[PDB]
Formats: C-alpha cells, structure tokens, sequence
C-alpha cells in the first residue's frame, strides 16, 4: 500500500507530541488499593462544588423560557373563554 | 509441499537401477518436451514456487551473476505470454542448458532446517 | 387413513377397482378396505394418523 | 502528494482500482471477478424495484408475480432480468472457481482468500433457493418440501428443527413470508463478505498464468485492465440481452407457471439447473442421514485442496497428466447434473454412484498420487546420475 | 375516471361518493334556490365568484 | 483542415463532451423511428391497424 | 417410464409468430376469441385477462364495451345495506362459468378443467402441444388399451386417458370474415389467441430486443479497438540483456 | 496506525523482487502505431497453432463421457419397451 | 405516490425502502469511523491529547 | 373465542357460547353454500353485515 497524508496523531512510540524530559510518574497496583474509597465524602462535598459553579449557566436560560411559555399559555386560555371573546375578534381578524 | 530431499531420494534410487533407468528416463524426456516451458526461454528451476522461507534463503545465497540471468528469463517469458506467441526456435532452451542450478542451494537449506527441528525435540537419555 | 400412496404420493380415486378399495392412478396400483396394497413397488403399508373417538364417532388429529 | 492519495476515502479507491500493481501476463480468465461484481449489482437493483409491487402472503404470492409482468410498466423486463441474471450469476461463478483450480490459486500464500470464497459459494446457493420459493409455483412448493424435510434426519433434535423452520406443520403461509424476509437480507451479507474477499487478495496480489512470481513486471490497474474489463462487460450484456428478449423461458421449468398446490404431486421434482449436480450426490446414498451429510461434504472438500497438492510448481500450465485429469473432473461434473434431471431407473442409479465416487476421489486420491509422480519425472528427466 | 349515471337519483336528497381518493357531492337542484344563487351576494363578503362556471348542469351541482 | 478540426472539437474537453451529448440526442430520436418503421413493414397485414381497416371496407 | 405414460411428442408447425422479427397475426387473435366464447368458455376460465386489454389488439373500444355489459358483476350495497348488481365495464375481468371448484367437478365427472390464462407457457411444447391435443383424438383406441368409463383416448396426453372429449367439429362456428371454419382452422386460431393471453408483451418485447442487440453489438466492437489502442505500447515492447561485469 | 505483517508484494519503488541490472527496454507511443496490425494473419495461423496444442486434452475426456451417456440412454429406452420386459423384471426387481 | 393519493402502491413501496436505508446507514457509520481514526478524538480540555494516552 | 378460556371462562363454557352462532362453511359436493356452528378458532361476530 501507498502512504497517506500527514496527520496530527501517530501511534505507540511515535505519537507526535513534544519531547518530554524531567517528568516522573508513580502508580500502585489496583489489587493493593481500595476501590470505592471516599465515595460517601465525594457524594456530598464534591457534588456541591460542581453544582454551585455551573447551575447559573443552566437555570437562568431555563427559567426565562419557562416564564415565556406559561405566560403565552395563560393568554390563550383567556381568549377562548367567555370573558375574552371580544378581544379574540380584534386580534384574530 | 513435497520436499526436494524426498524427491531426490526416490529419483536417485531409480537412476542407479539398470532396469528402472531404462524405461522411466525415456518417458521422462518426452514428458519434459511436452511440458513446453523451454519454448518460452525457461529452465525448470525457474518454475519452483518461491513464497516459502526455504526458497527465500536459496535465492538469497545464489551467486550474483546467476541471479541477474534468472531475472531476464522470467521477464522475457511474461512478455512472450502477453502476446500469445512463442519464442523463435533458435531462442529455445536446449537440453544441455536445462541444468539444476538452484538445486544445491535448496538441499542445503532444507538439511539445516531438518536439523533444527530434530534439536528442538531432543531427549537426553537420563 | 392418510390418502397418500406409500411410494411417492398420489390421490385415491373413490371406490374404483380391486377388492372394493381405492385407486392409485400414478402407476396403476389399487387399494382395499384394509388399506393393504396388493401390487406395486410400495415398500410398506398405508400409514394411519393419530385420532381419538367421540364414543362412536371418528376425529382427525 | 496527489489528492487521490492523501484523501481518506479516495485512497481506498486509488489503492484498489487505479494504482493497483497487476501482473502483465494475466489473460481473459482473470476477468470473471469483475463480472461477478456486476452480477451482484444487477440482482440487488432489480430485486428492490420489483419488491415495491410484491406480496409475500401465500394466497397472493403467485398473483403478485403475474401482476408485475402484466400491469407494471417494463415489469416483464425486470422479472426476466432478475430470473435470467441469477442463471448467469452461477455460470460465471462456476468458471471463476475452475480458473483457480486450474492455475493453483488455492496454494499456500492465498489459503485465506480461497476459504472466504467457499463461504460466498454457500451463501449464494442459499439465496437462490430462497428466492425460487417466493414465486410459489408447483416446482417451488414441492422443491421446498423435499429440501426442508431432510433436516428431520438429524438425531434427537431433527424433528424440532423442521417445525421451527416451517413455522407450522408443513410448507404454509408462515414459511413463505419467512423466506422473503431472508431473501432480502442474505444478499447484503454477501456484499459484506465480498469486501473481505478483496482484503485478503490485496496482501499478496493476484497470480499469473505462468505460476511464477510477478514482482519483476507490473502495470497499473487503471487504463490497462479497466478497458480490458470493459471488453467482457459489453460481451456479458449482449448474451444476457439475447436470453431476456428472445428466449426468456429456455432456462426455466414450465411447471412453475402452475400455482402451488399441496394436493397434487408435480410428477418429477427437480431444482434449478445449477443445483442439479449436488442433487444427484444426495440421491446416490441409500440413507437419509448419510446422504444428507455427503451433500455438504461436496462443498467442504474444496478446503482440503491446499494440503493434498504435493507439487512444487503452482498450476497446470506445464503439467501433462494434471491437464488431462482436470477435464475429466469438469465433464464428470456435467454428467452429474444430467443424472439429477433423470428418473430413478436401472442404468442411471449406478451411473450417478460411480460419478459420485470420481468426484471425491479426485481431491483425495488422484491429485496426491499424480502430483508426486510428476515431481520425479521432472527430476530424473534432467539430472545426470 | 368514474362512470355513474344520473337516471337513478330522486329529487331532493344529497348523494356523496368517493372518487380519486376524495369525496364529492351531488344532488338535484331547486327552482328558486339556484335563482337565489343568482341573487346571492356578488363580491361584498368573501369571494368574487360568479355562478357561471360553478354549475354547468343546472340540475346537478357537484 | 485536420488542424482546424482538432482545434474546434478535440482541444477543449467541454466542447468534446458537449458534442457527444448533442450527438446522442439526435441519435436517440432517429434510431427509434427507423426501427419501428422497419419492424412494422416486415409485418404488414398482421397488425391491428391493418386488419381494422380491412373490416372497415 | 414407457412411451405411453410419457405421451407422444408433438411435431413442429410453422407458426406465423415464430422468428426474431415476427409478431402475432392479429386476425387469428380476433378469430380465436370467437372460438373461446362459443366453445371453450362453457367450461374454462380466463380470470387473469381484463376487458381493457382487448382494446387495440383485436377489438375496438366500443365493441369491448358491449361485450362486457352482457355479464352481471357485484356492486356496492345500497343505502339499506342490501346487495346489488351492475353490468360490466372495461376495468373488470373475464368471468368464468362456475362459482367454485366443487361446482366445476360436479359438472365434469369429478375432473377440474384448468384455467387457460397461462396454459401455453405451463406445458412442454407450447403452441405445438395445444394444437396437437385438440386435433389428435382417434376414432378408436388402439387394440389392447382399456379405458376407464367416462374417459377418452388421446396419444398426446401423458398416460393416454383424458377426461376432456373432442369438442371441435367442422363448421360449428360461423366466422364474420368468411373464413371456412374447420377443425384444423379453429384449433389454429384458438391457439394463437391463448398464446396472446399468456404473453401480451410479445410484440413490444421483440421490437425492444432489436434495438438492444444492435446497440450492444456496436459497443462490443468499439471496445475491442479501444483496448488494442491503449495496449499498443505494451504489446510491442523489446528487452535486451547485456551481462554485467563482475564487481 | 500500527504496522502489519510480512507479505510477498510491496508497492511502487519497493515491490520486493531481485535486483535488476543489465536489462534495457524500448517502447513506442500508441499514437504512432497501427492497433489492428496482423489481425487477419493471427486469426488463421496463430489460431491453428493454439488449437493444435490443446485440443487433445479436452476432446478425449469429452468423448469418453459422451459415449458413456449415449450408451446409458439407449439401454434405458430398450428396457422400458415391449422387447425389454424380460430384462426389466430380472434387473429392477 | 404511485397513483392519485396515498394508497396501496405507496404503502408497499415505503416498506421496501424502510428495509433498505438501514443498510445504507451501516455503510456511512464505517465512513464515520474512518474519518475519526485520522486525528483521533478530542478531549474536554480542548487541547492536544498526544502527551497522555491509554489504550 | 379461544382467548377467553382460562381467563374469564371455562373451556366447556366457551364452546357452548360459540355454538349459538352460525358461520359460513365449505360448499357441499354440488357447490351450494353451507352453514355450521362456531368453534373455538372462530372470532366473535358482529351485529351488522
Ligand atoms: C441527579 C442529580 C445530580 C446533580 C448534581 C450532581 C453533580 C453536579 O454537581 O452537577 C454538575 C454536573 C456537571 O458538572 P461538571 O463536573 O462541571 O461537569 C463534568 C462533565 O460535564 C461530566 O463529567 P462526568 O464524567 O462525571 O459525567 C457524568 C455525568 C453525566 O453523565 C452522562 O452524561 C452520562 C450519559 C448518560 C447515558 C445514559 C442515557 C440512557 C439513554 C436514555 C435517554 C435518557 C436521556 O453524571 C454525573 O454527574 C454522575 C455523577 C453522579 C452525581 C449525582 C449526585 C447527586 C446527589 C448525590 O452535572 C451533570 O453532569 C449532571 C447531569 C447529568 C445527567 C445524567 C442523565
Ligand atoms: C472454441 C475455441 C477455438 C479457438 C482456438 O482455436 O483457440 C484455442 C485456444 C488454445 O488455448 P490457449 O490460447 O493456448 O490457452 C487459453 C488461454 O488461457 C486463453 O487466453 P486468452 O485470454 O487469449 O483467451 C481468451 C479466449 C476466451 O476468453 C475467455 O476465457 C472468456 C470466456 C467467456 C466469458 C466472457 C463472457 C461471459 C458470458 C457468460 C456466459 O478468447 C479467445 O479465444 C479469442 C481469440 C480467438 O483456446 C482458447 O482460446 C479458449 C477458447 C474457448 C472458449
Ligand atoms: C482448426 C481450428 C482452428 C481455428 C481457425 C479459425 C478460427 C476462427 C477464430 C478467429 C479468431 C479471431 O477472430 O480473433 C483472433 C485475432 C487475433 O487473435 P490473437 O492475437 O491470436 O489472440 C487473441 C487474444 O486472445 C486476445 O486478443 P486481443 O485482446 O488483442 O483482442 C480482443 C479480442 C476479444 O477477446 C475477447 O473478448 C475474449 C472472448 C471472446 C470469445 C467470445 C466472443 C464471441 C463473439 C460473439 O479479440 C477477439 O478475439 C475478437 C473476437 C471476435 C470479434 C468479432 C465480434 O483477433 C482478431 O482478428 C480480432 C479483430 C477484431 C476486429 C475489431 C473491430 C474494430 C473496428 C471498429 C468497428 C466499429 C463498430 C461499428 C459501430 C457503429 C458506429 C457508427
Ligand atoms: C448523605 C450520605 C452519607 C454522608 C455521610 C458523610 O459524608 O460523612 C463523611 C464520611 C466519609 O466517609 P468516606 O467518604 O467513605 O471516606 C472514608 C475515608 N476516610 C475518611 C476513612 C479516610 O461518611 C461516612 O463514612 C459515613 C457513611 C455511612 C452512611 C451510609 C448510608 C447513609
Ligand atoms: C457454465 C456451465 C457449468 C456446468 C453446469 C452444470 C451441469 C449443467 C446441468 C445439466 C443438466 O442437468 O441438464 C441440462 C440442462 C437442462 O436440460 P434437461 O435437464 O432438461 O435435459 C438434459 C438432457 N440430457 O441444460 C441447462 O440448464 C443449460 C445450462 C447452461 C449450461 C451451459
Ligand atoms: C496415473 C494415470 C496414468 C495414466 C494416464 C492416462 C492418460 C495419459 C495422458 C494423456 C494426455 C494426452 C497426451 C498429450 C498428447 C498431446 O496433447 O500432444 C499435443 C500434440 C502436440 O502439441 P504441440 O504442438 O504443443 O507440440 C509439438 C511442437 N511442435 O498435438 C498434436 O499432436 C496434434 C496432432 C494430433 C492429431
Ligand atoms: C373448446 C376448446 C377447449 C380447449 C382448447 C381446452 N378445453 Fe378442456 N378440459 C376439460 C377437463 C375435464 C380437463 C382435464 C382433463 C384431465 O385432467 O384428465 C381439460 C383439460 C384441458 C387442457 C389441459 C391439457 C393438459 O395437458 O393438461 C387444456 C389445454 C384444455 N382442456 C383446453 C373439460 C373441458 C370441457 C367439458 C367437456 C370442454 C368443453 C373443454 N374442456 C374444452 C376445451
Ligand atoms: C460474488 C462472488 C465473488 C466475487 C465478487 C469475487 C471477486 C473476485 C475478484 C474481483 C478477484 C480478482 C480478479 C480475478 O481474479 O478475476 C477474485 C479473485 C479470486 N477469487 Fe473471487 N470472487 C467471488 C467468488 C469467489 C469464489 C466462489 C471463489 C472460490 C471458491 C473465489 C476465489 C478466488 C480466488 C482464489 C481468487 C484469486 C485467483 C488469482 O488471482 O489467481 N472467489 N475474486
Ligand atoms: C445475489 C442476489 C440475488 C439472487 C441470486 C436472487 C435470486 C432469485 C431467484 C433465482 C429468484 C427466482 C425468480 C424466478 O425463478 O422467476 C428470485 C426471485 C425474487 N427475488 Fe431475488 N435474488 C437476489 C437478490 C434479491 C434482492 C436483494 C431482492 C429484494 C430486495 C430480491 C427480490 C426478489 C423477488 C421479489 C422475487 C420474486 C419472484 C420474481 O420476481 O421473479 N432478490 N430471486
Ligand atoms: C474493475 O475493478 C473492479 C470494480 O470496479 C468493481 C466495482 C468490482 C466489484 C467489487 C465489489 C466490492 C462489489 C461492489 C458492490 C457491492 C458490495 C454491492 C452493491 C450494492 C448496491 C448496488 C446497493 C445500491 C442500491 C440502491 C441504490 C437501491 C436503489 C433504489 C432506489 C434508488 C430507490 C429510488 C429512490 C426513491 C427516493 C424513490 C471489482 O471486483 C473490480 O475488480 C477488481
Ligand atoms: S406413487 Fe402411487 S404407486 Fe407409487
């Protein structure tokens, strides 16, 4: 087969990142560790940290579109009742 | 898949029996003439399948001048077959030129491979 | 009994020929009330299906 | 580099049909592979357009095919193309497999490529059988009865497999709707196994009629074998058009224009012509279990070939005895089909039993014995000992 | 196309039939109601449509 | 001249491809008409049009 | 099996629609329908043939309208839901003489007359077998055979005994065009008509095959020249060997 | 991508054959040649040479299997005739 | 439609197409994975992932 | 009818319920229409034709 174009990822041994020097790494076998360690502590304190930093980006857009939907739904109920039959004539035609 | 060591063992026994050498060889010469590879400019040793490890070492150890000639005969036959013709009768390979030039390099490579297998299954008489 | 010739499959003609049996016109063999083939290359006898009785009646199944 | 080599999708096209290095010595027998690719495309496209007007209910299956011929515009062209195209599919495949048997294309470096082809052969036989049953004529109903009833000879579980296959107590409505759904799916499995066929060919490339290496003289695929394949492509459609417009029912059976009736045996029951050689092998054994096993053996013995060939030369081009006995096997195959379309008579029973023996003795006896004899003749014919 | 005759329908009742996948009406006409359709509003309410093309058979309106 | 013939139709691929398409349009209509005419004439007296006019005498 | 149970092979006649450039004789199709209606239709059906397919082939549009309007077809129920009947139209199918199969076997001594819409394509012999069967009834069965009661002899039927009797006799139909209606003339005309029933695309299929073969044969010849032109450099190619000096 | 195994074919520039030295090739442009040169001569004389060398390997097996077929067809026809009733009972039964 | 409205020709041809398109989807998923294998996937940090990889 | 057995009624009870209705049968040897009482494999009939 012929070679292909130049890419931005290689393989094991020539992955194509910068040259590394001066970094040491350590690790321990999982058979000598404790899985599930710290789940109860993380389930309350880590979850509160993550929730507090992101909930404003999600809730403010959600609350804006939910108020718009309820207000437009309540207006429709007013036009199709006996109380607002006069307004239904002008707005429609 | 039949080894050249076995082929030569049967062939050499035939060629040393006076009775057996009298009827087998005349029908073997006619068999080769009817095969028709000499009419394309080829020797028999050029027809051996080469995609095995044994025949890859034999072709590696072949002397350089004999290896250049073999490449010309192989390219010449492909071009002749491409035209659906034969070579002119003066360019045919003759009987005295159809010699087993690659045979010694195959028998020696095969003997080395057989000795290796016998030594991986060695049993010391303890 | 099954209305199929015991050799290669056929259709029995109703009460025609032989000992008041039926007819296998594929080759020219006939039948009898006992269901016993009297002539032909038939290897065995006619097969009977499984069934039960409604006291005196007859079912198929 | 060129855009045809750097692009992710074009590089697969370039490496397979443009820049592929081919030997310069391959003849027109190396053109059947590209023809089989055109046959598979023809069958898929005509089948899909016909399936828009077809009903698989056992009470409407026969009438829906008659509806296609009469009411659908150009519908008879689609039907005769699909029915005759399947006959030409097996013609090319038979010649495609005999080319590799003559030229030793099954030998050592390409055993995996040969094995995938045997799987494609099994699937294609099943696909053609399933589509024949979908017409629901007199030969398709009674052909399906005999074929599916042979599975009942399996010990213990045999009778339960037939009921699961039928969907009931005999060949009925559940069976016919079962077979149309499978007839739609299996061709897509063949298309996926054809890609695996080409992947195993690309590792070592094609072979040549001389049987020696082709690494010394190569030419690219494009503009040399693209136009040589176009020659047999035009010839292929010329012969097919002759059978479609001037003789569309020469390769069929007239009893398949009688709607399927489970109460009348259609006298002699035979399959299509391309399954006849394997039908005669099954009938030669006076035992259901043993006779059924021998029928799939006839397709599985093709895998024994790379190990019973004791020759140091690949192919039959320069072999005298191997050339003679090759055509004995070929015409033995033709005689087997003739027996399969015959009645069970006095001479024909023994004729098919001996011809069955020759079929199996070729792989297991004739090829090993002949190939060892020629090895010695090549040796003693030139060595001065 | 459909082929239904008009010699089997009485006077003064609606008949609704399906053609081309959609329903249609047919019924005999009356003396002055069609003349009222001549006297009906021209273009002052919804549609400036005359009765010239609406009916070509003054005894059946389909 | 042969140089002018090459320069007009065979130098630019656009003109070469356009000429093939315009020659296939003309061939398509002419080939059909000439085939039915020969086919009908070879079977004179056997067509419905022939027998319809005969019984109309 | 013996030749008696095989059935005698029909000979080969010179049909006018035989040949790659030949069509149906539409005058024999028109005559063949009259034979079917007056002789065949009493016991055989043509349920795969619609009334509209006869227009422009053997009859005018107005003629087929009057032919179909002589039969009664089921209609939609009325306002109260009672069943109704209506005369036929061009979109209907040719009706058969019996309401069900039990009625057919009752009127034919237990034998079932087959449908005749694909009978030409469903028999080995085609038009030559239908013609030979209709004109191959001997006045006497050969000395030795024993016919079952209610069955006739015909050498062309596999087995010999056939439940249909001879039905074609000289001057039993009066053709409108003045053609003398004999046993051979009527058997020839009804066979052409039945062949058109099985293959109504025969005329237009042969005209399309002429265009296809002419175009495809030219392309096969043109591709041979193009292949030889592109291979010219490789076909005429020369090699010379000069052995190198040892180094 | 990872590397693959060892094959017996390469690509352009590293095809994988023996080293070539001393062979010269010549060719002429197809635009300067006659494509249909010698077709009439080859259609008769070359065709006769090719046929004469292979026709014995095909016809002899074909004639053996055709003589076998015809001899078996005639025997079956004789067996189911009036003159073969004495043999049909002594074989098939 | 195959006719004058949604009718029997339409429903029978819609089932034939509903059988076919899923096999076209399976073919474009392979082309989807082939284009991903060139540079690999991305990461939530949005930067290069060539310095730390796991099989 | 067969779907009510073992759910709300007994086999012997559903059979009696079905036998009080009439269903089209196969035509006799002369080809005339026939009727028969219902079975467990039949469906519950409606009031209007
Ligand atoms: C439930 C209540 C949880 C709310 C608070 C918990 C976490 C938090 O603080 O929210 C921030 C947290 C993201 O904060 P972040 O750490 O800045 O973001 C990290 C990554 O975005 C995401 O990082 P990740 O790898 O951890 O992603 C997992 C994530 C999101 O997981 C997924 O997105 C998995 C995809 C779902 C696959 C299954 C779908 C099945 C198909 C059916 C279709 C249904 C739709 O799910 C979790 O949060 C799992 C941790 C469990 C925490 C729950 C604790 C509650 C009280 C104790 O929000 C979420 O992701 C929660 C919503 C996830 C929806 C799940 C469905
Ligand atoms: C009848 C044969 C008479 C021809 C003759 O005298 O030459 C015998 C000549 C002697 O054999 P050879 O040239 O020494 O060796 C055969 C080469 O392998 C074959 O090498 P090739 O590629 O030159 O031969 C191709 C061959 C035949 O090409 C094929 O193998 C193609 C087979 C037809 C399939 C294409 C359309 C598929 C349609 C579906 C059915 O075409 C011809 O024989 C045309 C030149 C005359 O045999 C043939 O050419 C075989 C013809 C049998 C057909
Ligand atoms: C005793 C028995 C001894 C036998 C003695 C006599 C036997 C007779 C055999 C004769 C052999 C023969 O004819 O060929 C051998 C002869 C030379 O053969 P070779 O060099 O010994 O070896 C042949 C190679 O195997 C392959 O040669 P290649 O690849 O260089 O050439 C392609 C090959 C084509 O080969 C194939 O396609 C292989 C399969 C062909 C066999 C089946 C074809 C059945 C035909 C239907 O050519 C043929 O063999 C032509 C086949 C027949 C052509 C007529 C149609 O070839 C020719 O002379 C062929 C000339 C064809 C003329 C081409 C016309 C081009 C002009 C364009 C016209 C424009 C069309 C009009 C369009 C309208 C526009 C307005
Ligand atoms: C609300 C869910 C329970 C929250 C309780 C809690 O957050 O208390 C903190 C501890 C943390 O315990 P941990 O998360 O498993 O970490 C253990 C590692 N140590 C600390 C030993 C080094 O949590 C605990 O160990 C007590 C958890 C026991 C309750 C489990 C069911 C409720
Ligand atoms: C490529 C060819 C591959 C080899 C085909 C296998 C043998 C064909 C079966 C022959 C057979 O079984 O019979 C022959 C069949 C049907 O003729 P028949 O059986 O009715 O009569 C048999 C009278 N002896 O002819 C065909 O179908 C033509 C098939 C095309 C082959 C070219
Ligand atoms: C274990 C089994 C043992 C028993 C084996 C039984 C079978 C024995 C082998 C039979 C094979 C056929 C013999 C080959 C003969 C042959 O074909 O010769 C092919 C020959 C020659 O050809 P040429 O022109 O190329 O050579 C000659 C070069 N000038 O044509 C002809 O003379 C044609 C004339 C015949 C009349
Ligand atoms: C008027 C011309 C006419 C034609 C043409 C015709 N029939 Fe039949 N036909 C039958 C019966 C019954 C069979 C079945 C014979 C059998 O199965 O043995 C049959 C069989 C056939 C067959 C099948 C032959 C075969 O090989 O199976 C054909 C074809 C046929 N008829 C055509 C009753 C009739 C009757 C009623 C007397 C008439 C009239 C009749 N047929 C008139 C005709
Ligand atoms: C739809 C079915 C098939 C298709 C599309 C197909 C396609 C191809 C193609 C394109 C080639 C290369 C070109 C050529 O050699 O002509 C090839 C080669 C080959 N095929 Fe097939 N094939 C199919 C079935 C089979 C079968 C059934 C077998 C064997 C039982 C088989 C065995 C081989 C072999 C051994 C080769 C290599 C031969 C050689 O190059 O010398 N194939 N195939
Ligand atoms: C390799 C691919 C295929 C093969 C070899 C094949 C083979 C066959 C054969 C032999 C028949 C019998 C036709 C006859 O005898 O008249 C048939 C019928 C049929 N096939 Fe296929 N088939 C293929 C693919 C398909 C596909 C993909 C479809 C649908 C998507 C299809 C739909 C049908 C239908 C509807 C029939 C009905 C009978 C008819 O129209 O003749 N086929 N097929
Ligand atoms: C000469 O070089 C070649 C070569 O070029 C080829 C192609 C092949 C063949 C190789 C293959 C792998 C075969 C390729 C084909 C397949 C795997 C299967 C083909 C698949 C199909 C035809 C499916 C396509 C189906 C359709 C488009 C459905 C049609 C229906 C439509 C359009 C419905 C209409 C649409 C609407 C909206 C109503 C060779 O072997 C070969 O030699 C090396
Ligand atoms: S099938 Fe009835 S006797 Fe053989």
């Amino acid at each position: 087969g012929p070679p292909s174009g130049k890419t931005y990822m290689g393989w094991w041994g020539h992955m194509g990142g910068p040259k590394q020097k001066g970094i040491t790494s350590y690790a321990v076998s999982p058979y000598a560790q404790k899985p599930l360690q710290g789940i109860f502590h993380n389930a309350v304190f880590n979850s509160f940290r993550r929730f507090k930093s992101q909930f404003l980006y999600v809730l403010i857009p959600a609350g804006i579109y939910w108020y718009w939907w309820k207000n437009g739904n309540e207006y429709n109920e007013f036009l199709y009742s006996k109380a607002g039959r006069e307004e239904l004539e002008r707005v429609n035609v | 898949p039949q080894s050249f060591t076995s082929i030569a063992r049967i062939g050499d026994y035939i060629l040393k029996s006076p009775v057996l050498s009298k009827l087998c060889v005349p029908v073997a010469n006619q068999f080769i003439n009817l095969a028709g590879y000499k009419k394309l400019g080829l020797k028999f040793d050029d027809l051996i399948a080469e995609e095995n490890p044994i025949m890859q070492t034999a072709l590696r150890r072949l002397p350089e001048d004999e290896s250049y000639a073999r490449a010309y005969r192989i390219i010449r036959a492909h071009q002749t077959e491409l035209t659906h013709h034969l070579l002119p009768r003066n360019e045919w390979i003759k009987a005295q030129e159809d010699v087993p030039y690659l045979l010694p390099y195959i028998l020696e490579a095969e003997a080395a491979a057989k000795e290796k297998d016998e030594l991986d299954n060695i049993e010391v008489s303890k | 009994m099954l209305g199929i010739c015991t050799h290669l499959g056929c259709v029995p003609i109703g009460e025609a020929g032989d000992f008041g049996g039926w007819f296998c016109p594929c080759h020219g063999s006939h039948y009898d009330i006992s269901g016993r083939i009297r002539k032909g290359p038939a290897p065995l006898n006619l097969e009977i299906p499984a069934y039960e009785f409604d006291g005196d009646k007859v079912i198929v199944g | 580099m060129a855009f045809r080599k750097s692009n992710v999708y074009l590089s697969l096209v370039n490496s397979y049909i443009i820049d592929s290095p081919q030997p310069s010595s391959i003849n027109y027998w190396w053109n059947m592979g590209s023809l089989l690719g055109l046959c598979l495309v023809i069958q898929i496209v005509t089948g899909i357009f016909m399936a828009m007007h077809y009903s698989s209910n056992i009470e409407l299956a026969f009438s829906s095919v008659e509806h296609i011929m009469r009411d659908v515009h150009n519908g008879y062209i689609l039907r005769y193309l699909h029915a005759n195209g399947a006959s030409f599919f097996f013609m090319v495949m038979f010649m495609h497999m005999a080319k590799g048997l003559y030229y030793g294309s099954y030998r050592s470096p390409r055993v995996t490529l040969w094995n995938v082809g045997v799987i494609i052969f099994i699937l294609t036989i099943a696909t053609a059988f399933l589509g024949y049953c979908c017409v629901y004529g007199q030969m398709s109903h009674w052909g399906a009865t005999v074929i599916t009833n042979l599975f009942s000879a399996i010990p213990f579980v045999g009778n339960d497999i037939v009921s699961w296959l039928w969907g009931g107590f005999s060949v009925s409505n559940p069976t016919i709707q079962r077979f149309f759904a499978l007839h739609y799916l299996v061709p897509f499995i063949i298309a996926a196994m054809v890609i695996m066929h080409l992947m195993a060919l690309h590792i070592h490339g094609s072979s040549n009629p001389l049987g020696i290496t082709g690494n010394l003289d190569r030419i690219p695929m494009h503009s040399y074998f693209i136009f040589k394949d176009l020659v047999t492509v035009f010839l292929f459609m010329l012969i097919l058009a002759l059978f479609v417009f001037y003789s569309p029912n020469t390769l069929g059976h007239p009893d398949n224009y009688i709607p399927g009736n489970p109460l009348v045996t259609p006298a002699s029951i035979v399959p299509e012509w391309y399954l006849l050689p394997f039908y005669a092998i099954l009938r030669s054994i006076p035992d259901k279990l043993l006779g059924v096993i021998t029928m799939f053996a006839a397709i599985l013995v093709l895998l024994v070939l790379p190990f019973t060939d004791r020759s140091v030369v690949r192919g039959n081009t320069f072999k005298v005895l191997s050339k003679f006995f090759f055509f004995i096997f070929v015409f033995n195959f033709v005689l087997l089909g003739q027996i399969g379309a015959c009645h069970v008579e006095v001479p024909y029973v023994l004729m098919g039993q001996i011809a069955t023996f020759i079929y199996f003795a070729y792989f297991l006896i004739i090829v090993p014995v002949i190939s060892t004899i020629e090895n010695v003749l090549f040796y003693i014919g030139r060595v001065n000992k | 196309k459909v082929e239904v005759n008009l010699a089997a329908i009485p006077l003064g009742k609606n008949v609704v039939v399906k053609w081309q996948g959609k329903p249609v009406f047919i019924r005999h006409r009356t003396p002055h109601e069609i003349q009222e359709a001549n006297s009906v509003d021209m273009s002052a309410l919804k549609d400036p449509q005359t009765d010239a093309d609406r009916v070509k058979d003054p005894q059946w309106l389909i | 001249s042969f140089s002018s013939l090459y320069k007009t139709f065979f130098k630019r691929n656009a003109v070469f491809v356009g000429t093939i398409f315009a020659g296939a349009f003309v061939f398509q209509t002419v080939f059909d008409t000439a085939i039915t005419s020969w086919y009908e004439n070879h079977n004179k007296g056997k067509l419905w049009k022939d027998v319809k006019a005969r019984i109309a005498a | 099996m013996t030749a008696a149970e095989h059935g005698l092979h029909a000979p080969a006649y010179a049909w006018s629609h035989n040949g790659p450039f030949e069509t149906f004789d539409h005058a024999s199709i028109r005559r063949g329908y009259q034979v079917y209606r007056e002789v065949c239709a009493a016991c055989h059906s043509l349920d795969r043939v619609a009334w509209r397919t006869l227009v422009g082939v053997s009859h005018t549009n107005e003629e087929v309208r009057n032919m179909a309007e002589e039969f009664e077809y089921d209609d939609e129920p009325d306002e109260q839901g009672n069943p109704k009947k209506r005369p036929g139209k061009l979109s209907d199918y040719i009706p058969g003489p019996y309401p069900n199969e039990q009625a057919a076997r009752a009127a034919n001594q237990g034998a079932l007359p087959p449908d005749l819409s694909l009978i030409v394509k469903a028999r080995h012999g085609g038009c030559d077998y239908i013609f030979s069967l209709l004109t191959g009834y001997p006045d006497e069965p050969p000395a030795g055979v024993a016919l079952p009661p209610g069955s006739n002899y015909n050498p062309y039927f596999p087995g010999g005994s056939i439940a249909m009797a001879r039905v074609l006799f000289d001057d039993m139909v009066e053709y409108e065009d003045g053609t003398p209606a004999t046993t051979s003339q009527m058997a020839k005309d009804v066979t052409t008509f039945l062949n058109w029933c099985a293959e109504p695309e025969h005329d237009e299929r042969k005209r399309l095959g002429l265009k296809t073969v002419i175009i495809l044969s030219s392309l096969y010849l043109l591709s041979i020249w193009v292949k030889k032109f592109k291979w010219a450099g490789i076909k005429t190619r020369k090699f010379v060997f000069n052995p190198p000096k040892p180094r």
